[PDB]
């Protein structure tokens, strides 16, 4: 027999979570990569990303730790 | 790991990005800038926020990511104590910025093993009345050796479970209400499973840890990554959309803020497991008062679940994904309901149909699939 009988709690929300409770990352390391400007450009990837919002954007990874900011770079 | 360094124009690339689509950007700051005696140096942060507010960027921040590990990273120990007082100068830094109410997440420890939970309490003790929400870190596998029975598995998917009591654990005993966040979580480690963590596979353990973290308090998740070189991304390289992109996207249209609670009648509930939530209030389509349930099949037949009452004769809308043939399981392509999912054009998302059911009838699910369904005028009091 496949067939399954659900119980459901109804009363009362249990727990509220954020309207951005799936939110997303972008690896540091991905700053790196010499293409950076042009992949986070790309019209088909912010579609895809605004399909998604609200979230939020989470940048960061192991590269997080060896990464410095210099003001004069080009 | 070697230190590297980046622009203003990579910065401005960053938040242009996240500002255009809508995304809330958290920037990671660097915590293995040590002064002579092992204190946070945070003058090259007092660059960055410098800049960002110059140019003025709205931007939550955090200080390292997986302390846990700096020592097999680094050759570097922080104790949490130091970690904590090391947030505590941020924030001094942030509340003397221009953007003073700017939001501070942290520490990103990894999953609570003995050390990293010593870390995480030692941390909330010093630390953790400047942080807004704290942050740890989930995998369930080594991406090197994972197994296409590993993602199919009750027995993996459950150890989430022990991750997030134990976590719940240290935060209850040092700053009780604060927020828990996973900040950042997948399939599996070392950027992900060759050919299981980009497939409709990987769904499995996406959909379950989602539906575990809201169901246990976890306020926020965060994937583990969006776009970039590991597997588990849920764009792949060509900007094309993974079934996990699809699943999330779904996810965010049908499952409201609001958390309730299913469960299935016996002593059986590793295979078919299921979470329910009041519906979207921002989805069209649906009222106040509605349902969504969302299900996962791990069985080898299809099971039929039957709604009790009073749910049992109200009309349901249908959403089941299922793989794109022929790799099965394996599949990078996925249908819903019958209908493969594929962008318009570059600048124009699919609608996602839904398949109403006879009224009355049990709800179908498949071997191996998972679907949400939507109970429509459920008129349940704690949705509306
Ligand atoms: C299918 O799975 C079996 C164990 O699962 C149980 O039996 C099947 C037929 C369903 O009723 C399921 O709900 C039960 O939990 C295995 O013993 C069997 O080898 C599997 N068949 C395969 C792989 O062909
Ligand atoms: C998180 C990290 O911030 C990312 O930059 C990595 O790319 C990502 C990944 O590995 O894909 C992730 N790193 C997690 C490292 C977890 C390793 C657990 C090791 C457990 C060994 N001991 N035991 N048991
Ligand atoms: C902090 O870092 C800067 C740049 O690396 C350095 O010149 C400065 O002396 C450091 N401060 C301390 C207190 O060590
Ligand atoms: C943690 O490290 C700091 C800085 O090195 C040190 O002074 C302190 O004694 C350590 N704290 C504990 C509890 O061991």
């Amino acid at each position: 027999q496949d067939v399954v009988d659900l119980d459901f709690f109804t009363q009362e929300p249990l727990h509220l979570v954020s309207p951005s409770f799936l939110s997303v990352t972008i690896d540091a390391n991905l700053a790196t990569d010499p293409r950076f400007l042009i992949l986070l450009g790309s019209p088909k990837l912010r579609t895809l990303a605004r399909g998604l919002s609200p979230a939020y954007l989470r940048f960061g990874g192991t590269k997080t730790d060896f990464l410095i900011f210099d003001p004069k770079k080009e | 790991f070697k230190n590297s360094t980046y622009s203003r124009s990579s910065v401005d690339v960053l938040y242009t990005f996240a500002n255009c689509s809508g995304l809330d950007l958290i920037f990671g700051l660097n915590a293995l800038l040590r002064t002579a005696d092992l204190q946070w140096n945070s003058s090259n942060a007092q660059l960055l926020l410098d800049y960002c507010s110059s140019k003025g960027y709205n931007i939550s921040w955090e200080l390292g990511n997986e302390p846990n590990s700096f020592l097999k990273k680094a050759d570097i120990f922080i104790n949490g104590s130091q970690l904590g007082e090391d947030f505590i100068q941020l924030h001094k830094l942030l509340r003397k910025s221009t953007f003073k109410n700017a939001k501070l997440y942290g520490p990103d420890v990894g999953q609570p093993r003995r050390k990293t939970a010593k870390m995480l309490k030692s941390f909330l003790k010093a630390g953790g009345e400047v942080i807004d929400s704290v942050t740890w870190h989930h995998y369930y596998l080594n991406g090197r050796t994972a197994t296409r029975e590993d993602f199919l598995n009750p027995d993996v998917l459950d150890i989430f479970i022990s991750s997030v009591q134990k976590v719940f654990q240290v935060v209850e005993s040092t700053r009780p209400g604060k927020k828990v966040w996973l900040g950042e979580t997948s399939s599996a480690y070392g950027g992900g499973a060759p050919l299981l963590s980009d497939t409709f596979a990987a769904g499995f353990m996406w959909l379950d840890k989602l539906g575990l973290s809201a169901r246990m308090g976890i306020e926020v998740v965060m994937r583990q990554v969006f776009f970039g070189a590991g597997n588990y991304h849920l764009v792949d390289e060509n900007f094309d959309p993974l079934p996990d992109y699809w699943l999330s996207l779904l996810f965010k249209k049908l499952v409201g803020t609001k958390v309730l609670m299913a469960s299935v009648q016996g002593s059986k509930r590793r295979k078919l497991r299921v979470y329910l939530h009041c519906t979207n209030t921002d989805n069209p389509r649906y009222k106040e008062g509605d349902l969504t349930l969302y299900a996962i099949n791990l069985h080898n037949v299809t099971k039929y679940l039957r709604l009790p009452y009073p749910f049992s004769n109200k009309q349901v809308d249908k959403y089941l994904l299922r793989p794109l043939g022929p790799h099965g399981l394996l599949s990078k392509s996925v249908q819903l309901n019958g209908l493969t999912l594929k962008m318009v054009d570059d600048q124009t998302l699919p609608p996602l149909m839904e398949k109403p059911l006879r009224p009355g009838s049990s709800l179908g699910l498949p071997a191996f699939s998972y679907s949400f369904f939507v109970i429509r005028n459920a008129k349940v009091a704690a949705c509306i």
